């Protein structure tokens, strides 16, 4: 009941996912167990933990697919646009991990979880590989070593997707 | 974990992060806002308290009844009753 | 038409029951397969534009490697390693990690996941064999009707 | 009270008695019998078609309840009732005394399944016929 | 030998053509049950013999019986398809 | 019933019932989703 | 109909007999009987 | 002559008991094998007159593929695909579905049916081991006689 928030319990994965992708087409035609109506539905549906979990899943899935595409496609002689997007994405992830460190029940409670350890290894691997590439972007050997580190990055990203 | 996490996904969570930092800066330094919550009335608290005590007594009565319907307890009860029955017959024979 | 038989019919109902365990195994394997396939394909060809062949390379060898066809001669040839000892004297030192990644992967897929699937099949078998017999007896009337 | 419907007027005294047992159970707060009858969406004869006074004062008649239970079993339940055998003109018939009992028992058993009273259900099931 | 013979006759009668019929089902069931009981008796008496004097029990199991056509009791047991009697340690010791 | 007279029990299970819309009892049992009744040896013998 | 009613009564009698031969029912019956036995002894001692 | 031994004799009786489960597995596998073999042989050679070689092609690779010999180099060579990546740059686009059909088939045969057979063997083993010991004790007298 806490998971689904102010939503009905008969809602399926596909219904909430479809409502997430189509906000203005699925929310009026839904049951929730104008200024007074639309704002209330938007504030109730997207504050639910289930919706946040689905958003985090989809986000991590895109991260895995986009990062997988980035490591399969060849690196360019300068820092590419997809590399900058992934850089912004992993700083964001690092800040989210720091926020989790501050608001947990101690450093020990956060480091006990295996997914937090996977998150730290993930962020660390990406930054080594990126700085390895960014030190000399036109160097072929730097690109090869960077992709070698980023192979380990992709396996952990997909292992971290099992959460 | 997902109750306290911001809703905005991973790339776009930087906006949520700077918004939370803005709220902390505006509450520590600026002090233009505070935190608001809701406190339960005494009527619903005593209703929950009354409900919990009634169900505690109800469970103990059901638990006591269930433990008395077990085979071991019934055999033990039967044994003690027959022993007390002979005590009563020791009184019959004495009087006779 | 196997459902009439007292041996083949309940086993078909049980096979349809074990399909959920097979699906569970598929969901767990997809992680290890995609992670290893993208990583291994990237290590073998680190300076190639992405195409449909890259995607085919990500799925073909990883999936078939869970059935004992390891493609080590093909992987060694693709790695451009010219030494007599496999995955030695290569042009790039990163591609020498492919046998290791593979070493982790088949430990994850064959040693761990396949044996776990055997355990799930045995437990599932003991739980729902009598229910399959009962369901077969209802399907006997269904076929008769 | 007198009713214009010929099906309701054909009903014997014990049918009205079973209707009284439904009414007494239904008047209790948050009773599932009242909820079942309201969510059934049928008229006084139980037909699925969805006279307000007739629809509320005699909402728990046996024919309507038979239709509700009929929809609960399957799509082709249709219990055949014969209330003409309780008239005094059929007293000379030999086996009728069993039949008059059995049918009656059946109706009460249905009531006992509705209120989930297993012991009376088992007793009326034992009194009547077609046990299995 | 009589208990083994009794078990065999009841087992053969329970699947015989004279006992098939809609009204004879419980009778048939009873026969199989009684057969099983007699088999248990044959095992039990045999076990008692092996407990008291194993060598004399071996002599008993090896004795050809004039009634029953001079077959030893183990031959009778095999012919009666008494799996329980043949699997008993006394019978197995005599066979070894 | 199957213990007392199997053939008469088979006749009982095959009898169309005027009340209940002329469906045999096995049809009633299938419609009631009674798995225990359908798996019984008497019912299976009638189906065979 | 006669066959089905007779077998219904026969099953209920067999079922009742089987439930009375269970260990739990016999222990319960023994317990209630000893309690009633002391009630009868409360009458003996009173009269004595 | 293994039947005299207290270890090998009951195991031989149990092996004869497990042969029915083996036969059940054979009946279930025949479906997947014939369906995949006719389909795969047709995709590889779609413009050939039917002969005895067509029938031999329908049974040889499908049956041996359930034991880990996947014949992927041979299948790739037979498909007339000239690309470095397997089953790419082929003359016909339909023959590129052979690895997929195969992908379904060994999922059906090795992942599903073989593990189901392991479950049937374990259940069968627990059910009839004591009966095998009793039957071995009767066969002891049979061998002595
Ligand atoms: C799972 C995580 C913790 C593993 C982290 C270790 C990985 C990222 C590191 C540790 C040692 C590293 C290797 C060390 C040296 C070389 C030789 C160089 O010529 C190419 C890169 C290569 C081959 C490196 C690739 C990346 C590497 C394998
Ligand atoms: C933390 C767990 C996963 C263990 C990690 C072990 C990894 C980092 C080790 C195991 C085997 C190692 C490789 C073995 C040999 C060579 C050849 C050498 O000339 C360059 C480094 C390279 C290519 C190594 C890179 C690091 C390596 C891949
Ligand atoms: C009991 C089991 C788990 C033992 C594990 C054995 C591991 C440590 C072995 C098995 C296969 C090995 C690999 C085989 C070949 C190569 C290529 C070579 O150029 C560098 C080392 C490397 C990459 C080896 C690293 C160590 C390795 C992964
Ligand atoms: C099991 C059932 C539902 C599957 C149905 C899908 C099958 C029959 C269809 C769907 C897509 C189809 C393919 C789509 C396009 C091509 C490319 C063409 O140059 C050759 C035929 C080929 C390769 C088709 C073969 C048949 C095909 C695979
Ligand atoms: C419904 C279940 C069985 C899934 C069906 C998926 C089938 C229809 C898919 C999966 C892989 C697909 C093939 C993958 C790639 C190619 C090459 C392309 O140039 C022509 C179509 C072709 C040959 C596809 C045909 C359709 C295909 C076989
Ligand atoms: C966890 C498991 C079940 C993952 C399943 C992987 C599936 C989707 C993979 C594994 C092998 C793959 C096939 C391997 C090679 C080819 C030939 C190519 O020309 C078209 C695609 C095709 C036909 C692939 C389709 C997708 C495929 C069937
Ligand atoms: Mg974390
Ligand atoms: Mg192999
Ligand atoms: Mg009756």
């Amino acid at each position: 009941a806490d998971w689904y928030g102010h939503l009905k319990s008969v809602t399926s994965f596909w219904a909430v996912l479809f409502a997430f992708f189509f906000p203005f087409f699925v929310l009026p035609f839904i049951n929730f167990s104008g200024a007074h109506r639309l704002r209330r539905k938007f504030a109730k549906f997207y504050s639910a933990p289930y919706t946040r979990f689905i958003s985090d899943l989809l986000s991590h899935f895109v991260l895995c697919v986009v990062t997988s595409y980035f490591v399969l496609d060849k690196l360019e002689d300068t820092i590419s646009a997809i590399e900058w997007i992934l850089l912004v994405w992993f700083v964001a992830l690092l800040l989210e991990e720091l926020r989790q460190m501050i608001f947990c029940d101690g450093i020990a409670e956060y480091i006990s979880d295996t997914w937090n350890r996977l998150d730290l290894i993930m962020i660390t691997l990406f930054f080594v590989g990126f700085f390895t590439h960014a030190s000399d972007p036109s160097n072929q050997d730097s690109k090869v070593v960077s992709k070698g580190i980023h192979a380990f990055l992709v396996v952990v990203l997909w292992l971290r997707f099992m959460r | 974990e997902y109750k306290d996490r911001p809703f905005l996904p991973a790339p776009f969570i930087l906006l949520a992060h700077v918004h939370m930092l803005f709220m902390r800066l505006l509450r520590l330094c600026g002090v233009h806002t505070q935190e608001h919550e809701k406190i339960q009335d005494d009527e619903t608290k005593r209703k929950i308290t009354t409900f919990e005590e009634l169900n505690t007594d109800k469970f103990l009565r059901r638990w006591e009844r269930e433990r008395q319907e077990m085979l071991e307890a019934r055999v033990k009860m039967t044994n003690d009753n027959v022993v007390q029955a002979m005590g009563m017959m020791d009184q019959l024979l004495e009087h006779m | 038409y196997y459902a009439l038989s007292k041996n083949l019919g309940p086993k078909l109902i049980m096979m349809m029951e074990m399909m959920k365990d097979v699906s569970t195994f598929v969901f767990l394997l997809l992680i290890f397969l995609i992670g290893y396939g993208v990583a291994a394909q990237s290590l073998l060809s680190p300076d190639e534009d992405f195409s449909s062949r890259t995607f085919i390379g990500v799925l073909f060898r990883p999936y078939f490697q869970i059935y004992g066809e390891l493609f080590l001669d093909d992987l060694n040839s693709e790695a451009n390693c010219l030494g007599d000892t496999p995955f030695t004297e290569c042009s790039r030192e990163t591609v020498r990690m492919v046998p290791f990644f593979l070493a982790v992967y088949i430990l994850g897929s064959n040693v761990l996941l396949v044996n776990l699937l055997i355990a799930m099949f045995n437990d599932t078998y003991m739980k729902v064999q009598e229910a399959a017999e009962d369901l077969w007896r209802k399907q006997n009337y269904e076929l008769c009707a | 009270a007198k009713t214009n419907i010929t099906a309701l007027d054909e009903l014997p005294s014990f049918a009205l008695a079973i209707e009284e047992l439904y009414k007494r159970e239904a008047k209790k707060p948050h009773s599932h019998v009242q909820r079942l009858v309201s969510l059934s969406n049928t008229d006084v004869l139980g037909r699925h078609y969805r006279g307000r006074d007739l629809a509320n004062t005699r909402a728990y008649n046996v024919l309507r309840m038979d239709q509700i239970f009929a929809r609960l079993v399957s799509k082709d339940f249709s219990v055949n009732r014969d209330f003409t055998i309780y008239d005094s003109k059929y007293d000379k018939v030999p086996g009728i005394q069993f039949r008059r009992t059995a049918q009656a028992s059946h109706m009460l058993f249905l009531w006992a399944i509705c209120l989930d009273r297993f012991r009376m259900a088992r007793h009326f099931w034992l009194i009547g016929d077609q046990s299995i | 030998i009589n208990a083994l013979v009794a078990s065999r006759i009841l087992e053969r009668l329970s699947t015989h053509r004279a006992l098939q019929g809609p009204h004879l089902a419980e009778e048939r069931a009873k026969m199989q049950h009684n057969a099983k009981k007699f088999e248990e008796l044959a095992v039990g008496v045999l076990g008692e013999c092996h407990g008291s004097d194993s060598h004399m029990a071996s002599e008993m199991l090896h004795s050809k019986n004039d009634m029953f056509n001079k077959k030893n009791a183990i031959n009778i047991a095999y012919d009666a398809k008494s799996l329980a009697f043949l699997s008993h340690p006394a019978t197995q010791s005599v066979i070894n």
